[PDB]
């Protein structure tokens, strides 16, 4: 595999080049909003983002080395986590607001459903990234870690697992390398590494609660969930 | 499965 | 906060001294949905009392307001129960040591809807801890991290979390690991905390389902802890 | 109002 042969800077360059674009929503300020229609906006946005995420994952070093079944599994497990960390990343420069799209800025007020608790958790995570001064190089490393780690726990296949483990170690070294170049001391490096990885626990949480919320509305017969989005959601049941 | 197909193409 | 003035060894021994005991279940191998969840509920309820007293002895936790202590415990109680479970189950591959007189395998999770999936997740996490040769000193650091981080969305908790991070590194350096091995092992341990969170949320759904059925009597304490996640 | 309040007290 070429993923294990990459240097830290090459790993960063690869991840930066693999970055998906920022998509627009069909939001219209002149158009009346509703509880269902707002979810429709986010649904339609996430659905289009998924296609770009799938192609993004293929450019993540070490991912295509895996079997198709393992690739499907990891994406099924992490798709909402990856969407959310992207959302949280885009919302850094906007305190108290979530930038779903360049034409779609929502605050805690402009709400629903139960979603308002999830909104607050996303806002708090964004506030966290902001105060940590999260860098783009760190962000792409974190997002790649989420992809490979979120799904990972005969005969073998075990072989697939420790390959992911080695790539995860590589991204770990990459993170440390980035912080070292930033001029951080060894103590500050370990602390920041810890701070960054603990956020992944929160992203997992928001994903799980979000998945419950998405499954909740799917039974309410409210919003056109796309064919792919129905697949990704159904994989987490239950 | 759609995800399985998109990963191939 | 005295937690910050503590040395690494003082932090470790404080966490070691705060450790709750390994409790026993009552004295038949569970298969039914009732007796299985009946024994687990009774055990967990008694474990919760020890967890609360344990939390108050975790450095920095008492310095928080009571409402913050409540919030953190409500958020993390199942995570804490589970990491204790996978720790106890380390020396027993393929089995979950809920109690020394209560060893369960995945075959007993089969007879309960949506249980065996969580069982396998717990078994995989326990197996991972075993392959990493997780030490007790590391374990108590991780469990304290869960308590303080899981609901943490403040400056005080931030520094305490950094303090525990320094404590983990101290332990690894004490064990003779190189700087490279230290930050690699630190990453591996903390990434497992993401899986622990996932299992907790899945377990919480499972408990909410059991509560809705209403056959296994829940304690009022367990109810409040459970209802805290109802959103 | 919560049991957890009482138990966390008992100083
Ligand atoms: O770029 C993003 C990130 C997250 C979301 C979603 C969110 C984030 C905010 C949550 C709080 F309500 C709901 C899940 C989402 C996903 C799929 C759907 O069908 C609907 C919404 C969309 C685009
Ligand atoms: O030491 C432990 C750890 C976890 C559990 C439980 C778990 C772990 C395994 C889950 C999947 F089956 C279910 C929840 C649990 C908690 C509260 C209850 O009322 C009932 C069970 C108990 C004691």
């Amino acid at each position: 595999s070429l993923a294990l042969s990459l240097t830290a800077d090459q790993m960063v360059s690869a991840l930066l080049d693999a970055e998906p674009p920022i998509l627009y929503s069909e939001y219209d300020p002149t158009r009346p909003f509703s509880e269902a229609s707002m979810m429709g906006l986010l649904t339609n946005l996430a659905d289009r983002e998924l296609v770009h995420m799938i192609n993004w994952a293929k450019r993540v070093p070490g991912f295509v080395d895996l079997t198709l079944h393992d690739q499907v599994h990891l994406l099924e497990c992490a798709w909402l986590e990856i969407l959310m960390i992207g959302l949280v990343w885009r919302s850094m420069e906007h305190p108290g607001k979530l930038l779903f799209a360049p034409n779609l800025l929502l605050d805690r007020n402009q709400c629903v459903e139960g979603m308002v608790e999830i909104f607050d958790m996303l806002l708090a995570t964004s506030s966290r990234f902001r105060m940590m001064n999260l860098q783009g190089e760190e962000f792409v490393c974190l997002k790649s870690i989420i992809l490979l780690n979120s799904g990972v726990y005969t005969l073998k296949s075990l072989e697939e697992k420790d390959h992911i483990h080695r790539v995860l170690d590589k991204i770990t070294d990459t993170l440390i390398h980035l912080m070292a170049k930033a001029g951080l001391t060894l103590q500050q490096q370990h602390q920041r590494l810890a701070q960054l990885l603990l956020i992944l626990s929160h992203i997992r949480h928001m994903s799980n609660k979000g998945m419950e919320h998405l499954y909740s509305m799917k039974c309410k017969n409210v919003v056109p969930l796309s064919d792919l989005l129905l697949e990704m959601l159904d994989a987490h049941r239950l | 499965k759609i995800l399985h197909r998109l990963l191939q193409d």
